[PDB]
């Protein structure tokens, strides 16, 4: 925790979705993680 | 709820050093559990306490 | 081998093919008995021992050595060292992999509502 999000200012391909997952994982933990992908998730499906 | 319990979980795989050691700790914590309790689930129940006991 | 490990089991009967590999090593040891008994010529005598030298080693394992002991239809017996071999064998058929209780098996569509940590069963 602790750590404040970047405002990503920019498009958003697949490689950005995994260096966010992996900035998630490694500051945040694994369910924080996995809360992230799924609200992702909904909102790419949306 | 069972994000709650997905926190729970991850809180006390960090601190042990030992995902091994404190799955088999879960584990004798809910049998004793559901043996003084037959007289929510044992293994639920475990967790709820051993995160309530981390302070 | 125990009779229950080569079952002789009726649908007709089924039949292990370790009990036809025994009854052809019987036949052969009680017939060489029998010559040796009744002082046959040394011939016959040998011939005997070799057949029963074949039925043993088509026992212990099926065309390792001679010609191999075809069943009623035109196939090898499973002798006693095909069945610990290959991938059929009895270490990778059914000690190091097994069927299990309490397991089903299913089409799986996609569930989009659901949870990362959450499946749906029907």
């Amino acid at each position: 925790a602790k750590s404040a999000p970047i405002f990503r200012n920019r498009v958003i391909d697949k490689k950005q979705l995994k260096k966010l997952i992996g900035w998630t994982f490694a500051h945040y933990g694994t369910a924080k993680t996995a809360v992230v992908a799924d609200d992702l998730k909904a909102l790419g499906f949306r | 709820d069972s994000q709650d319990l997905l926190f729970k979980a991850e809180s006390l795989i960090v601190n042990s050093t030992n995902r091994y050691h404190v799955t088999l700790q879960i584990a004798r914590r809910a049998k004793q559990a559901r043996y003084e309790e037959m007289e929510i689930k044992p293994v639920l129940r475990a967790i709820l306490e051993m995160s309530d006991e981390l302070n | 081998i125990p009779p229950d490990l080569r079952p002789m089991v009726q649908l007709r009967f089924a039949t292990s093919d370790l009990n036809d590999l025994y009854r052809r090593v019987i036949n052969r040891n009680n017939r060489l008995a029998r010559l040796q008994e009744i002082l046959a010529p040394e011939i016959i005598v040998r011939n005997e021992k070799r057949m029963l030298q074949e039925a043993v080693d088509a026992l212990i394992d099926n065309g390792r050595r001679g010609r191999t002991v075809v069943g009623a239809n035109n196939r090898p017996l499973k002798s006693l060292s095909d069945i610990i071999e290959g991938k059929q064998g009895r270490f990778r058929q059914n000690l190091l992999g097994k069927r299990v209780d309490y397991s089903g098996r299913s089409v799986i569509v996609v569930g989009p509502n659901l949870k990362i940590h959450q499946c749906g069963l029907p």
